[PDB]
């Protein structure tokens, strides 16, 4: 069955944690 | 000079070519009905499928020119 | 010159040449799709191009031959 | 039982008939007629067109083995009297001059000569002058 | 611009900002920082 | 004339002489036999 | 900027002086060649790499080499 | 050592005529650190472009020449 | 100016061109300011981090949008006549025709058709409902986060790897071996027997109950008692329907070889067996190298221990040289991954997989062309880096005498030798094409020169083509190889001698004059880098090159001109090439799958012999469709393939002014600007703070060659999927 809203902003909050990492990882590549 | 005399050659060689392989003669009688032509391609290996049918019996490339509208104009 | 020569060809077919009927009507060799196709770049390419190159690419085995032949030759 | 897909043009069908309207290629009225003679004998496909088989058999001998015979011998024949009259010029005193304006004399004189070319070809390389050391040609730096 | 799947308003708030928002933004950033003369 | 003769000789003259003779050879031995797909 | 090197194999014909364009290189005394002088790039700042030394040059090999590098404002010839 | 009339072969392995043959056409003796000078029937590339010829005359040293004759 | 950090001449350029050049030599981090080994690897290996955690990310985004806005538990239920879903359409920019034309699939709104064959990919793998995506989607999500954490922390100071470790080749190679491939292979037979099978059988399969459920019925028995063959007793039978329990066997480890009947795909057990065994094997060639006991190989006396009397030094020093040399590491793993893309490609549209995929033409053509080109581009950047190796990296008195330096000894041999054999392929099959195609067009197509590729035909017999009646090997009856008693040979024979697949299709004239051109194609392409590798050190033109580094533009006007002499010019005049070959190759690899597909073999058979067939028949003949996508009469779904095929027109001519038009007369131009704008009032108030001037010689190759290949790419990618859809999607 198709998904629903709460699934997307999950999927949503849940891809925010690898956007952190990621700017922590450019930030650190940078130095 | 030397480009001159190049450019009479080209002239002549034009009018021996219209004057002994066209079918000009034969386009002035009818010209609403036969396609003008004034080369002629030996069959050498097959080229000889360019003689193309330009009307009245005639086989040949057709010339796109215009020499045969110049010369009926020059009488 | 290529846009110039493109352009007197397409509107020359599309909007004077033709055939003339005993009534009066004049029917355009590739009718009246210059006015609505020209204004695209996909009209100019579907329309002119790809349209009217069947000629040539259709050339093979007849007297046109060597036109298409030439053809492939400048590409 | 080879070339399963491949049948003799004498029986396919689709040979026999375009055949009768082949195109004459001369001036000549009946080539087309001699053409489809000719290729009758072949292997033709099921389109009807002749195909050359080059596998080394000898029953098909003629598609390229004596063909490659000929355009060896006669591309060896040019190369060899190429290269002997650049080497016969090389020692005069102006052999570039010699480059551009032919040594007409000469030059026929090489052209008349080359069909001997595979016996001078193998004499030439048991003398050794046929190919030069490595160490005696120029070469980039590596 | 009208969409059947779950949660359809988010393209109509998350497309612009990936297509106004983010790109001038991050090019206001890099034009800063490329242009930022001196400590290096 | 020497100088003629020199003239003749050069390499555009003697290449377009070998090129027509060699056109004319397999002109006319395609004219007098024609459609050699092979040694039959 | 760009650096220009003379090597040991200059005869001193002086040509690589003549043809600079900007200014750049200088013939000082040395004793290696006939003529007893060599190619020197002083004012080094200022060559643009045009290359007109290395054209002029006549040895197997230039005996003055340019190596185009940092990029100025004379470097790239700039007129603003 | 090397003479008038020497043929020589060139070991400098970065000048146009490495391995190539020459002939000696002088020889300088002083303090001269490329004393030999050594013709070809060759030319090499130097030349503005668009040049029809090069340079068929250049200076070794005695260590980077390999006698022939 | 701060930027570049990592090159000060760069950063006191006062141009423009400080910015470009910055962006182009970014991520070159051997030439940067105060760059150590130390540092160089360890970033090098943060970055590796990243890219992997970017790859992550992109799967979990494709599967998160199929799962999304896609109709995948529709598609499902009728693989074979609905189209698979990319994602959603949003554009304020579109009308009324557009929308209408755009709502495909049965969908609700404007959606895209997927091409990557992703739904037949996860229908074979077990996949079967939309949380079990979402799942996928959340889990790739948090394994790019892990792996980004893990970039982090390995860049930490006390988490920092040594030089040493990094140049442990014999531990590399044994855990990447036996763990990375073979435990890998190992766990994708684990989870294709535990789950994919079972559901492809009916059986549902998943976290909740996969403990509870064994795979076999007298299961880890047999395995441990030694009695294999229990497993592979009553396999799928041939009236097998996928999905479901109908016909279904209960084998787990089968060798039935061909096609399953129904998807036209390799059994699943098959995969199963294969995966099981090269993990197997994989895990025993990983117990080969010494790391720190006793036991192992060497790499080192291996390779100093393999010295013939024909190559002199043989292999000597040569583990320091690639140990000690990235880009021979980066040019080796180049070269193999672009081979093994292209058996990828190969072997994959004509082994299909994945169910139901060898009927969806369009998704096969369009994988094939993608991994081609990948392979093309991986191969010509290996060539790349190792002409970089030859420049920076190779040191010629500690290679003395071994295979390196003998490559550069008879190098002059090598080229004209590759020269030789260029000019012999390209004349004489540029000969053949003009001979038939003037044949002919005067009217006498009967004395065309039709070559019978005797040899592929007779390779296709020795597998058992029954066709041309070669009679040889497999297809001999009473040879020995063809009684074996191999549990494959009649499922392998029967796909084979079938025409309903790609499996060794049949061969004609055509096809021998195409395989020709590509070998051209190919030679010519490998002439070009290998020219570029062996002559980055120096020519006669320049003895010394590699003191000008890899990439310069030209050493002036003198000494005969010079315009192109370094090797970064190779490999920008070898990507022509690439493309051009990666052309003929998928124009072939297209027609004749088109021909295939629509049953009229014989079109392509006979107008393949001659370049006007080629012109007329695929080109001309495929763009009606694609060229009518927006009309001055309305809008159908190949409106968006058309205007990409026109962009790739456009870009493609776009690239020809970089590469034709050079600097001198865009810097006067630039200078007229420049001359204009700060004589202008109103507009004085306003400057520059970087001095505008034109792209530079090499930069401005890169962008040609840049927009070139854009164009290339879309446009040929825009007119494969709209003729293809058109045709048959
Ligand atoms: C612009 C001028 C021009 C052009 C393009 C042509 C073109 C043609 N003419 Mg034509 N012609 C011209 C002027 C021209 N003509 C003039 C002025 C005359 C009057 C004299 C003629 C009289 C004429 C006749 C009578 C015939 C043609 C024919 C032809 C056709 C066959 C080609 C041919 O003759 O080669 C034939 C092949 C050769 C000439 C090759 C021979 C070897 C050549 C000459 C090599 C040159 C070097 C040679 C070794 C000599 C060395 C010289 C050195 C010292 C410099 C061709 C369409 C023929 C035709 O259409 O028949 C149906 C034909 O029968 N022409
Ligand atoms: C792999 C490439 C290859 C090569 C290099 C050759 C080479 C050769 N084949 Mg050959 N052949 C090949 C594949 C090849 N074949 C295949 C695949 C088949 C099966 C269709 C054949 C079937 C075949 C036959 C039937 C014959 C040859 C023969 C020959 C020889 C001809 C001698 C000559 O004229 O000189 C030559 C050595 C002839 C021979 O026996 O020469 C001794 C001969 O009669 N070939
Ligand atoms: C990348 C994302 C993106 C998005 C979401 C849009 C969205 C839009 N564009 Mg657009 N555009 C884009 C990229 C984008 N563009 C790019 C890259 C180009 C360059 C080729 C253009 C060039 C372009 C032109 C030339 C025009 C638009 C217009 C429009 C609007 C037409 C729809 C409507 O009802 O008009 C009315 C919509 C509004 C009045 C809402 C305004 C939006 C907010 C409130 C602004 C603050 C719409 C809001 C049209 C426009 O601006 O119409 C006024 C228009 O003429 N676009
Ligand atoms: C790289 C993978 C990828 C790609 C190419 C796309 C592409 C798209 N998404 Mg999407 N998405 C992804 C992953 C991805 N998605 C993931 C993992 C999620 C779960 C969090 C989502 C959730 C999501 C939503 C909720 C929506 C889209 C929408 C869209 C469309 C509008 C453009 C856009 O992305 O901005 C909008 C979308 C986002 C900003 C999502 C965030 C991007 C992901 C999470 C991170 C990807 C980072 C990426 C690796 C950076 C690469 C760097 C490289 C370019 C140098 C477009 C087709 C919109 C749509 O359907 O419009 C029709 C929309 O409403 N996406
Ligand atoms: C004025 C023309 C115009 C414009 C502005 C758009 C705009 C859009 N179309 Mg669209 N379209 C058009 C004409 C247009 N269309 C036409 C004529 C057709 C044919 C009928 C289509 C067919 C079409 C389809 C079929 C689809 C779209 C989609 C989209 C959306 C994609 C979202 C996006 O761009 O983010 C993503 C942005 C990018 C990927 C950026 C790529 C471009 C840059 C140069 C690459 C980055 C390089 C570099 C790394 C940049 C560094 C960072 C930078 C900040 C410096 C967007 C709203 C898609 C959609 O709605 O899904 C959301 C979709 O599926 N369009
Ligand atoms: C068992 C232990 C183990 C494992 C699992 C790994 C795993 C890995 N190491 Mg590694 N490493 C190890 C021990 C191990 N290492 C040891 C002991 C050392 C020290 C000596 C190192 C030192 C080391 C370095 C220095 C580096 C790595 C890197 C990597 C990663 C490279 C990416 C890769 O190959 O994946 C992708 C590839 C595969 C999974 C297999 C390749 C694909 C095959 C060949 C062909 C395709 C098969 C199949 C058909 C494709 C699937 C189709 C499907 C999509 C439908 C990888 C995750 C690199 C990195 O930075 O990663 C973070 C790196 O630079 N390693
Ligand atoms: C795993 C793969 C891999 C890795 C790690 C490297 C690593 C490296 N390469 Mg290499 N290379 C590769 C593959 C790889 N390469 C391949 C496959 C090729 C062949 C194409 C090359 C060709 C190549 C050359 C020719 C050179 C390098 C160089 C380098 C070095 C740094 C310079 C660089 O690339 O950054 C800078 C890179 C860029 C600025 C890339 C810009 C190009 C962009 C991405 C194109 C974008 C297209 C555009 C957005 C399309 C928009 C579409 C839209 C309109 C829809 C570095 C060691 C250089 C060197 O000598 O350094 C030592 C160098 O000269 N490589
Ligand atoms: C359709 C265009 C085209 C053609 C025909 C060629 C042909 C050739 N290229 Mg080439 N190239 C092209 C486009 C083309 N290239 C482009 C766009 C690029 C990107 C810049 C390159 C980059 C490139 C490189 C980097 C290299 C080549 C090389 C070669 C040669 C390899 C030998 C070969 O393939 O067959 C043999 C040659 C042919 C079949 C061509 C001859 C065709 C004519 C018709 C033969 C008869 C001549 C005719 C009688 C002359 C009459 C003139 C008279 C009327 C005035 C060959 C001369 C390589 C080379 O030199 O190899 C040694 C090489 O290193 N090319
Ligand atoms: C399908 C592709 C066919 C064309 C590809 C390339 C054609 C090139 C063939 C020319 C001969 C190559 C030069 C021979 C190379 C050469 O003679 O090296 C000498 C070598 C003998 O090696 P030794 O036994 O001396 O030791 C070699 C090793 O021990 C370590 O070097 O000969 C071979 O190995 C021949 C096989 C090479 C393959
Ligand atoms: C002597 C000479 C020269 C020089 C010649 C030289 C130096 C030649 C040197 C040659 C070398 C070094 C190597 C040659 C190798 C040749 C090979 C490998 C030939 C292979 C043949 C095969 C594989 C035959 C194949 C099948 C054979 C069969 C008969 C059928 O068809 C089918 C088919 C095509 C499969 C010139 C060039 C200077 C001038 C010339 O005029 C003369
Ligand atoms: S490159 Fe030009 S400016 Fe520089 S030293 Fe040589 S001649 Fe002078
Ligand atoms: S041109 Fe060359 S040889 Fe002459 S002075 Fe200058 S550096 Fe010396
Ligand atoms: S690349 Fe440009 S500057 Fe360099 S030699 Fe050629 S034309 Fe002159």
């Amino acid at each position: 069955m198709a998904l629903s809203d709460t699934q997307i902003l999950a999927a949503l909050v849940v891809a925010l944690l690898p956007a952190f990492l990621a700017f922590r990882l450019s930030t650190e590549l940078y130095k | 000079f030397g480009h001159l005399a190049v450019v009479f050659v080209w002239l002549s060689g034009m009018y021996f070519h219209g004057a002994k392989f066209s079918n000009y003669e034969g386009w002035l009688a009818d010209p609403t009905h036969i396609k003008p032509s004034a080369q002629v391609v030996w069959p050498i290996v097959g080229q000889g499928i360019l003689n193309g049918d330009v009307g009245g019996g005639f086989h040949g490339i057709q010339i796109t020119s215009g020499l045969f509208y110049l010369w009926r104009a020059s009488g | 010159l290529s846009i110039v020569i493109f352009h007197f060809s397409w509107k020359m077919q599309s909007d004077v040449w033709g055939t003339v009927s005993p009534d009066g009507s004049v029917t355009h060799v590739t009718l009246g799709n210059f006015a609505q196709s020209a204004i695209t770049i996909n009209g100019w390419l579907r329309d002119f191009l790809w349209a009217q190159a069947a000629n040539v690419i259709n050339s093979y085995g007849s007297a046109l031959s060597a036109y298409g032949i030439m053809f492939l030759a400048g590409h | 039982d080879d070339f399963a897909n491949l049948t003799p043009c004498s029986e396919n069908p689709a040979y026999l008939a375009k055949s009768k309207n082949f195109l004459n290629t001369t001036n000549d009225p009946n080539s087309g007629k001699i053409r489809a003679e000719r290729y009758a004998s072949a292997l033709c496909g099921p389109e009807g067109y002749p195909h050359l088989i080059v596998d080394g058999r000898f029953t098909h001998a003629g598609d390229f083995l004596i063909p490659s015979i000929l355009f060896l011998y006669i591309a060896g024949w040019i190369g060899w009297v190429g290269r002997s009259y650049l080497i016969e010029i090389r020692e005069s005193k102006n052999p570039e001059m010699q480059e551009v304006v032919i040594n007409v004399p000469l030059a026929i004189k090489k052209m008349l000569g080359g069909f001997l070319w595979p016996l001078a070809a193998v004499g030439e390389y048991t003398s050794g002058k046929l190919v030069m050391k490595d160490s005696e040609i120029p070469t980039s730096p590596r | 611009m009208d969409g059947s799947y779950a949660a359809s308003y988010l393209p109509w708030i998350l497309i612009p900002m990936v297509g106004w928002l983010f790109p001038a933004v991050t090019m206001g950033l890099l034009f800063i920082h490329i242009e930022s003369e001196g400590e290096g | 004339m020497d100088g003629l003769k020199s003239f003749l000789s050069t390499a555009p003259v003697m290449i377009m002489a070998l090129l027509t003779f060699t056109a004319g050879i397999l002109i006319e031995f395609n004219r007098f036999y024609p459609d050699l797909l092979f040694h039959p | 900027s760009h650096s220009v090197k003379i090597y040991d194999t200059c005869i001193g014909c002086t040509q690589c002086v003549r043809a600079c364009p900007l200014d750049v290189l200088e013939m000082v005394p040395w004793d290696g060649c006939k003529a007893a002088q060599i190619a020197s790039s002083p004012r080094t700042e200022d060559c643009v790499g045009c290359k007109r030394c290395e054209t002029a040059c006549p040895t197997d090999f230039l005996s003055i080499r340019v190596y185009l590098g940092a990029e100025t404002t004379r470097s790239m010839g700039l007129a603003y | 050592a090397l003479n008038r009339g020497d043929k020589v072969r060139i070991k400098r392995t970065e000048s146009y005529w490495y391995g190539d043959v020459g002939t000696v056409a002088s020889v300088e003796k002083s303090g001269i650190l490329y004393p030999v000078i050594v013709r070809f029937d060759r030319v090499n590339y130097n030349g503005f472009s668009g040049s029809a010829s090069g340079v068929n005359t250049n200076n070794f040293a005695e260590n980077e020449l390999e006698l022939v004759q | 100016t701060k930027f570049p950090k990592f090159s000060q001449d760069l950063a006191q350029d006062p141009t423009t061109r400080r910015i470009w050049y910055g962006i182009a030599t970014a991520h070159d981090f051997e030439t940067h300011d105060g760059m150590t080994e130390e540092n160089l690897y360890q970033k090098i290996f943060a970055s590796h981090f990243g890219h992997i955690a970017i790859i992550f990310l992109w799967t979990s985004g494709t599967l998160f949008h199929v799962a999304w806005q896609g109709n995948f538990e529709q598609w499902i239920k009728d693989p074979l006549n609905i189209r698979p879903i990319a994602h959603a359409i949003w554009d304020p920019h579109f009308g009324e025709g557009a929308v209408n034309a755009f709502t495909q699939a049965g969908a609700s709104n404007p959606v895209n058709i997927a091409y990557s064959g992703v739904y037949h990919w996860f229908y074979t793998i077990g996949m079967t409902t939309n949380q079990e995506l979402y799942s996928g989607a959340v889990f790739l999500l948090v394994l790019a986060s892990l792996f980004l954490f893990a970039g982090w922390l390995h860049l930490q100071p006390k988490f920092r790897p040594s030089l040493a470790w990094f140049k442990n080749a014999e531990s590399r190679l044994n855990h990447h071996l036996a763990g990375l491939f073979g435990v890998s292979s190992l766990a994708w037979a684990g989870h294709l027997v535990h789950v994919a099978i079972p559901e492809a059988r009916g059986q549902h399969v998943g976290w909740d109950n996969f403990l509870s459920t064994p795979p076999h019925p007298a299961g880890l028995m047999p395995f441990f008692t030694g009695n294999w063959g229990v497993y592979a007793a009553d396999p799928d039978t041939a009236g097998h329907i996928f999905g479901t329990s109908e016909g279904a066997g209960t084998a787990i480890l089968t060798f039935l070889g061909g096609f399953h009947p129904q998807t036209e795909s390799l059994w699943l057990t098959d995969i199963a067996h294969h995966h099981l065994a090269i993990a197997v094997i994989f895990i025993i060639a990983g117990h080969m190298y010494r790391t720190n006991w006793g036991i192992g190989h060497s790499i080192k006396e291996i390779l100093n221990a393999h010295k013939g009397p024909l190559t002199g030094a043989g292999h000597t020093n040569l583990y320091d040289t690639i140990n000690n040399s990235l880009h021979f590491q980066l040019g080796l793993a180049l070269a193999s991954l672009g081979v093994i893309t292209s058996l990828v490609a190969q072997h994959m549209y004509s082994l299909p997989s994945y169910a139901f995929i060898a009927q969806d033409h369009t998704t096969q053509a369009a994988l094939y062309t993608h991994h081609q080109y990948i392979a093309g581009f991986l191969m010509v950047g290996a060539f790349a880096h190792g002409a970089i190796f030859f420049v920076r990296d190779y040191d010629p008195v500690a290679n003395k005498d071994n295979v390196l330096a003998r490559m550069l000894e008879h190098k002059e041999a090598l080229i004209s030798h590759l020269s030789w054999v260029s000019l012999f392929l390209g004349f004489h099959t540029l000969g053949l094409y003009v001979h038939n195609d003037v044949v002919v067009a005067f009217g006498t197509p009967e004395k065309q020169i039709l070559i019978e590729p005797v040899f592929a035909q007779w390779i296709q017999a020795t597998s058992g083509k029954a066709l041309y009646g070669f009679d040889v090997l497999l297809s001999n009856p009473d040879s020995i190889a063809s009684t074996t008693g191999a549990a494959w040979l009649p499922g392998w024979l029967d796909a084979i001698n079938s025409g309903t697949n790609s499996l060794f299709l049949t061969i004609g004239p055509g096809d021998f004059l195409v395989h020709h051109a590509i070998a051209l194609g190919l030679h010519t392409t490998a002439l070009i880098l290998i020219k570029g590798a062996l002559d980055a050190r120096g020519s006669k033109l320049m003895p010394d090159k590699k003191d000008f580094g890899y990439s310069f533009p030209c050493d002036g006007p003198g000494r005969g001109g010079t315009c192109d002499i370094s090797a970064w010019d190779a490999f920008y005049l070898a990507m022509f090439w690439m493309l051009n070959t990666l052309g003929w190759l998928t124009f072939y690899w297209h027609w004749k799958h088109l021909g295939v597909w629509s049953g009229n073999v014989a079109q392509f058979n006979e107008n393949s012999t001659y370049l006007m067939g080629w012109f007329r028949d695929y080109l001309w003949a495929n763009s009606a469709q694609l060229i009518n996508g927006y009309n001055p009469y309305g809008v159908n779904n190949l409106s968006v393939w058309a205007w990409m095929f026109l962009f790739g027109h456009l870009v493609w001519a776009t690239g020809f002014m970089f590469l034709i038009s050079w600097r001198g007369y865009w810097q006067e131009l630039i200078e007229t600007i420049v001359w204009a704008h700060e004589r202008t009032p109103l507009a004085n108030l306003v400057r520059w703070k970087d001095k505008p001037v034109a792209l530079s010689i090499v930069q401005a190759r890169l962008v040609g060659l840049a927009h070139f290949t854009v164009g290339y790419v879309l446009t040929y990618a825009a007119f494969l999927i709209a003729s293809t859809a058109g045709k048959f999607g």
